[PDB]
């Protein structure tokens, strides 16, 4: 009753998640559980939105395939759904990110991915731009450039 | 000296065994091998294969196609698309099938499938044949 | 909530069990099928016996090439399908690299759809129904015929399937397979007698045929065998799924009986 009657009195929700920070994830949000009330393509831009939803989409379908993926193995599935479920795990790991107070028990380096950044990156990972690298290589890093000369530095 | 390999895609008749002399239908003729023939290789046309053991039996198999190769080793392997005992056969289904296709022959008249019948008519020629 | 965990407990239940028949029968298919293999194993290596004797290289001078790769039409198997589809991947590139022209053929819908997307142009025919039914000699005559009947005079060409080596381990291998001229122009082959373009032609083709079934038979009782595991795969992490299914029932009961029993006793000592 308490976060379920608090839920209404909150312009943003950001709604972290112990399945996440037991993938090591951090910050362990929910992409598929926070919502705020200017994710509106009249607010933050058609592309934006557009990049956000998509986002939102591919997550969600990786959710849906996720007990097929436990029990009935990974190379049972459509190509285009093996597609999906690895962009997802790139976006995944793409969504985390270390912070500045975090480098005390972590040792990385905080980053702060500006807006632009974000929104062109995840466009990339979006468009399949980086089906190449190895989904280990977005794992907390800043932005997409750091994410390629990590991929990079792998070998 | 002669490693026999006598098979089919479903059976194995011989295998590695010590026969004396094979007799094979050839497509080039009818021919006999023992040890130490000359290296050749041949298919076959439908026919009997008489294989004679060290002892003097000799094992009838009829066969309709295949391939027959004997190597330098006097290693022979015979391959038969359908090697049938010749007791799993008999005369009259030949004799009216041999008639069937004559009468599709003389009614036919297309190099193809004229072709395609005188072959039936030479296996079943061959079948009638070889059984008595 | 208690109902849409018995829900989902029920579902997986259904897949679990529905992956041990299939597993059951995976299995008494792979008998059958590792029987009817050392006949044909014997009947195919008796063909090649041959080419392995007179020790024919082929020609690394020409261009025109064949890739035949057996599969099923059935999924379900594992990495029997994947791993053909790599095998002939990584072939392509490294012979196109050469520039050497190559083509497909695909035994089974499922390397067909596999490598029908990234390859389309370098594609001649596939078959379909095979899987089902046991293979035999007439599906592999079926084969060789299309094959010839094709307007590609092949100069080499080469088949890949799932050499089965034992119930738990299977090899991709890849045979060759030589044409005419191969046979014909190689000076190891002026041993043999009575031999001209005509009966090697024919010869040529019966060994297409054979080598065909052989791998056929052999693909078969690999893919059998892969099943069968990744069925026994399958039920066991279903049963691990619904062990963790039940452990949160067994949660959400607990709490539903304390909320009920809070409820009577909080209705009834308003009075």
């Amino acid at each position: 009753p308490a976060p379920a009657t608090t839920f209404a009195h909150l312009d943003a929700t950001t709604v972290l998640s112990r399945a996440i920070a037991e993938l090591g994830i951090y910050p362990a949000v929910d992409p598929l559980d926070s919502t705020s009330r200017i994710m509106d393509p009249n607010i933050v831009g058609s592309e934006h939105y557009d990049v956000a939803r998509g986002v939102q989409k591919i997550l969600q379908d990786y959710k849906s395939l996720q007990d097929i993926i436990a029990i009935l193995g990974m190379d049972e599935l459509s190509e285009e759904d093996k597609l999906t479920v690895s962009r997802a795990r790139k976006i995944q790991r793409f969504l985390s990110q270390p912070f500045q107070v975090a480098e005390v028990f972590t040792g990385h380096m905080g980053k702060l991915v500006p807006l632009k950044e974000t929104i062109k990156g995840f466009q990339q990972i979006l468009a399949g731009e980086y089906d190449h690298l190895p989904e280990q290589a977005f794992y907390m890093v800043g932005p997409i450039e750091e994410a390629v000369a990590k991929a990079d530095k792998l070998a | 000296q002669m490693s026999f390999t006598f098979a089919s895609p479903t059976q194995v008749f011989f295998n590695g065994a010590n026969v004396r002399q094979v007799d094979v239908p050839t497509l080039t003729g009818a021919f006999g091998i023992l040890a130490a023939h000359v290296p050749t290789l041949q298919v076959l046309r439908p026919g009997l294969v008489v294989v004679h053991a060290e002892d003097g039996t000799t094992s009838k198999y009829f066969v309709s196609s295949g391939s027959i190769a004997v190597n330098a080793d006097s290693s022979v392997q015979l391959l038969a698309e359908e090697a049938v005992t010749l007791d799993m056969l008999d005369l009259g289904a030949a004799k009216a099938n041999l008639e069937k296709a004559q009468a599709e022959l003389v009614g036919t008249a297309d190099e193809a499938t004229r072709a395609e019948i005188q072959i039936r008519i030479e296996a079943n020629e061959a079948l009638v044949k070889a059984l008595e | 909530t208690l109902k849409d965990i018995t829900r989902r407990l029920k579902s997986i239940k259904n897949i679990q069990k529905i992956t041990k028949s299939m597993k059951m029968v995976a299995a008494a298919k792979y008998a059958r099928a590792e029987r009817e293999l050392k006949p044909a194993r014997i009947y195919g290596l008796g063909s090649l016996a041959l080419y392995e004797k007179a020790d024919i290289k082929g020609p690394e001078d020409k261009k025109k090439h064949l890739l035949i790769g057996v599969s099923s039409d059935r999924g379900l198997c594992g990495a029997i399908h994947s791993s053909i589809a790599k095998q002939m991947k990584s072939e392509v590139a490294t012979l196109t690299a050469a520039g050497k022209e190559v083509m497909l053929v695909g035994i089974g819908d499922k390397i067909r759809g596999i490598l029908y997307r990234t390859h389309s142009d370098q594609f001649l025919v596939a078959f379909k129904e095979v899987g089902r039914k046991p293979p035999t000699f007439g599906d592999a005559s079926v084969i060789a015929l299309e094959l010839l009947n094709s307007g590609y005079e092949f100069d080499e060409g080469s088949i890949i399937f799932n050499k089965f080596r034992s119930v738990i381990s299977y090899k991709t291998e890849e045979k060759p397979i030589f044409s005419l001229n191969t046979v014909a122009s190689a000076d190891s082959m002026s041993i043999y007698d009575d031999i001209d373009a005509d009966v090697l032609q024919n010869y040529q083709e019966y060994n297409l045929a054979n080598i065909i079934y052989y791998s056929l038979k052999e693909s078969t009782t690999s893919e059998q065998s892969a099943r069968m595991t990744a069925m026994d795969n399958a039920s066991k992490n279903a049963s691990e799924m619904i062990d963790k299914l039940t452990l949160t029932f067994n949660r959400t009961r607990q709490a539903v009986i304390t909320k009920e029993l809070i409820e009577i006793i909080s209705g009834a000592a308003a009075l």
